[PDB]
């Protein structure tokens, strides 16, 4: 009972009895890409449209056909197209897809340069009956030039099955041709898609992008270029199909309005909307509005909804409005759409590549060497706004630990600087330091460690870091970010490599190793499979006067300190002293203290400026696994030692290991020669 | 000098990626001047 109603290929002229008018219509080629189409060329003068004879439509009629229009990438709100009908025999028009949701049916200029197909199902939307249709532009008066446009392949008649989910062709209702990628008789199963999308557009990831260029214009972000839909006629912007079955994340960038004040009422909101059946139907993924707190650049992250996870899921962003018009634009950068819920347990890079399913973000990194690193490294090097890198999100367990390399300005400049680390369990939209300022005022903690770890002084060149992750970073879904606060000069520069962030390598190589694949790889002078047997004897003492130059036989690090007699004698000759602007830290090698009785040490406060409060009392510590984890043995308390005393500390038993180094350090002071500090005569035996 | 470094005619030595990013970082602007 649905009988075919129009056919026309236009292949060697129209059939004429499928239509009643085509004023200012051609048979030739129009923009030969996406061969005999129906082309309204601008010179023509008059009506440019085509209209069929009258049908029967019934519940079950679509309209199908190919269109391009202005084969250009300039959108204009100018002489599009309108699909229309009509129940009174031309006496009146009505497009055949109103507005809402979802766009009417108005083909706009500049849209897609090449052609598309397109569909309406009129059954669906209107009544049977006798009916009319058109594809209508205007009339147009001697010398107009109104954008060129063409119709191919044009089918009214009964839906196929399904409508071939979107990713086909009907024939007469009862075969599919369906697109490249897609098979089954009614288009149903889908290619592997891609389950990633980036665009930075700083450059196939989408279908349409209509009625927006690239821009520098009401910027978020000062590294380059966004999205700016500040033209007329459409406003959309639409991805390829993808594979969000296993997707966390939609992420992007996005302003609403590019005003002096605040965006006007009449402004129609932004849609993100999803879409399974390749276009045919869009649900709601999540409306923007224009509102008071509207015309500022901001960051918004969205979790995959439930309905949205298949195969082959399309999003777009659509802004409405009934005339192509619109009364305040709206700009987007950074789109990320992936994530996996499996949420992995681990990430893990030696940046010989640099992919973005696991760096998310990395404004002003480079894969380059620095700093004599192995292969290339994540490096903040050049001239930028912002520095920082977002991981991809990994689950975060029990076992699970932070290991990086990492690199400060490797002797290019002497600035304090340092670098923050920090975390998010809501996908970036707020962030929390992963290392918190802690020191002995509480049991609240045990553990004593500052915020800012990743410090320039210190971190000069290439050092290993390693975190056992806190409690509170784990989550499904934990993201990582290494950031440069501004404002920073460009030759604070700094590093990461041999990145491992997970649960793989048990015991964390005894700190003496890194992850890699889940095998640890020692550091040299150290072998077996956890990295615990050391290949040659630890010195089992350490004595040092200070009346020469501290040996890399005895100390890994000294940072804000150099020898001096400014304190006087504090034991005899030089002392160490320390009296930087940035860290102030001394580290000894790793000592067999097996047999290990006592540490001792002179020591003697304010050589310069007296010490000011508690928190700026230097603390010694130990370590029996390469540093990953300290243990107070002493607060070295500030107002005591005003004149040079001696301390002398037992060792715990637990400090008497194969391999154990010692810290002093201070927390805090108030900078360059103020509240300093000097140890003499050192003496682990 | 070194090899990822580039030599202005100050005799001074920057990394090479600061050569030609409309900074002056030689001093005398010789990291700049070809470009
Ligand atoms: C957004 O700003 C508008 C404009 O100021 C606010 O609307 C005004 O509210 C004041 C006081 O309530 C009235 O006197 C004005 O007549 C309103 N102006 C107009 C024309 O809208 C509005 O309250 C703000 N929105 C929110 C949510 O605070
Ligand atoms: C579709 O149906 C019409 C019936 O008018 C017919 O002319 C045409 O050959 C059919 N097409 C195919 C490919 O079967
Ligand atoms: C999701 O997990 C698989 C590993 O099973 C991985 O190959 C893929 O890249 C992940 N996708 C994203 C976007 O992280
Ligand atoms: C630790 O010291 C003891 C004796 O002092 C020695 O037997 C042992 O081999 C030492 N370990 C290493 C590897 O230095
Ligand atoms: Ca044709
Ligand atoms: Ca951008
Ligand atoms: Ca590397
Ligand atoms: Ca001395
Ligand atoms: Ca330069
Ligand atoms: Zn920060």
């Amino acid at each position: 009972n649905n009988p075919v109603l129009l056919l026309d290929t236009f292949d060697f002229g129209p059939r004429e009895d499928n239509w009643f008018f085509y004023p200012g219509g051609n048979i030739g080629l129009y923009c030969p890409y996406s061969d005999s189409a129906m082309v309204f060329v601008s010179n023509e003068v008059g009506e440019h449209s085509i209209t069929t004879r009258d049908l029967s439509v019934n519940e079950n009629t679509i309209i199908q056909f190919e269109i391009n229009v202005g084969c250009s990438t300039d959108s204009s709100s100018a002489d599009p197209v309108r699909l229309e009908f009509s129940r009174d025999f031309g006496a009146t028009w009505h497009l055949l897809l109103p507005l809402c949701h979802h766009p009417s049916s108005t083909y706009y200029a500049g849209t897609t340069q090449g052609w598309r197909r397109e569909v309406v199902h009129f059954g669906k939307l209107h009544l049977a009956g006798s009916v009319r249709f058109r594809w209508y532009q205007g009339f147009y008066p001697a010398g107009s030039q109104p954008v060129t446009w063409a119709i191919d392949n044009v089918y009214i008649g009964p839906q196929c099955e399904e409508m071939c989910y979107g990713h086909g062709s009907c024939i007469n209702g009862t075969k599919c041709i369906c697109d490249p990628g897609y098979s089954g008789p009614t288009c149903k199963i889908s290619t592997k898609n891609p389950d990633f999308l980036k665009d930075d557009f700083e450059g196939d990831r989408f279908l349409l992008m209509s009625g927006g260029k690239p821009s520098r214009k009401c910027g978020i972000l000062s590294s380059g270029n966004n999205l700016f839909f500040n033209e007329d006629g459409l406003r959309m912007l639409v991805t390829r199909d993808l594979d969000l079955s296993h997707a966390r994340f939609v992420q992007f960038f996005m302003r609403l309005g590019c005003g002096k004040g605040v965006p006007d009422p009449r402004s129609q909101p932004v849609l993100l909307q999803y879409s399974l059946n390749g276009g045919l139907s869009w649900s709601l993924l999540q409306e923007f509005l224009f509102s008071n707190s509207s015309n500022v650049g901001r960051y918004i992250a969205l979790e995959m909804p439930l309905k949205a996870r298949s195969g082959s899921t399309r999003l777009r962003w659509w802004q409405p409005s009934e005339n192509g018009h619109f009364y305040s634009p709206w700009v987007i950068d950074q789109i990320l759409i992936g994530g996996n819920i499996s949420g992995n347990t681990v990430l893990e890079d030696d940046f010989s590549t640099l992919d973005s399913r696991k760096w998310l973000l990395h404004p002003g990194g480079t894969k380059m060497p620095v700093c004599g690193s192995t292969g290339d490294a994540l490096v903040f090097i050049e001239k930028a706004s912002t520095r920082y890198v977002v991981t991809t999100d990994i689950a975060v367990n029990e076992d699970s630990f932070l290991q990086i390399d990492f690199a400060a300005s490797c002797s290019v400049t002497d600035s304090c600087y340092a670098i923050e680390l920090e975390y998010s369990v809501d996908l970036g939209l707020s962030w929390h330091p992963l290392v918190r300022d802690c020191l002995p005022t509480n049991v609240e903690c045990s553990r004593y460690h500052l915020q800012r770890i990743l410090v320039s002084d210190t971190f000069n060149k290439w050092t290993r870091i390693t975190l056992p992750l806190p409690s509170y970073t784990r989550s499904q879904a934990t993201r990582f970010r290494w950031h440069q606060p501004a404002p920073f000069d460009k030759q604070q520069t700094w590093a990461i490599d041999n990145v491992y962030i997970g649960d793989g390598c048990l015991d964390m190589c005894s700190g003496h190793g890194r992850c890699v694949q889940g095998s640890c790889v020692c550091d040299e002078q150290w072998g077996g499979l956890y990295c615990d047997e050391p290949e040659t004897s630890l010195p089992t003492q350490l004595k040092d006067n200070f009346n020469r130059a501290p040996s890399n036989q005895n100390w890994l690090t000294v940072s804000g300190g150099k020898l001096s007699t400014v304190c006087g004698a504090v034991a005899s000759g030089l002392a160490l002293h320390f009296s930087g602007g940035c860290s102030r830290l001394l580290v000894t090698v790793d000592l067999n203290l097996t047999n290990a009785e006592f540490i001792q040490f002179y020591f003697m406060y304010g050589c310069l400026i007296t010490p000011s409060n508690r928190n700026q009392g230097v603390l010694l510590e130990y370590s029996v696994n390469g540093g990953i984890t300290w243990n107070l043995l002493m607060e070295i308390f500030y107002d005591q030692y005003s004149k040079p005393g001696f301390v002398n500390i037992l060792l715990p038993p637990d400090a008497k290991e194969i391999a154990t180094r010692f810290r002093w350090w201070q927390p805090r002071h108030d900078g360059l020669d103020q509240n300093d500090w000097a140890i003499d005569n050192v003496l682990i035996s | 000098c070194e090899k990822d470094q580039f030599q202005c005619r100050n005799e001074r030595c920057i990394p090479s990626v600061w050569r030609c990013d409309e900074d002056d970082d030689c001093l005398d602007h010789s990291d700049e001047d070809d470009c």
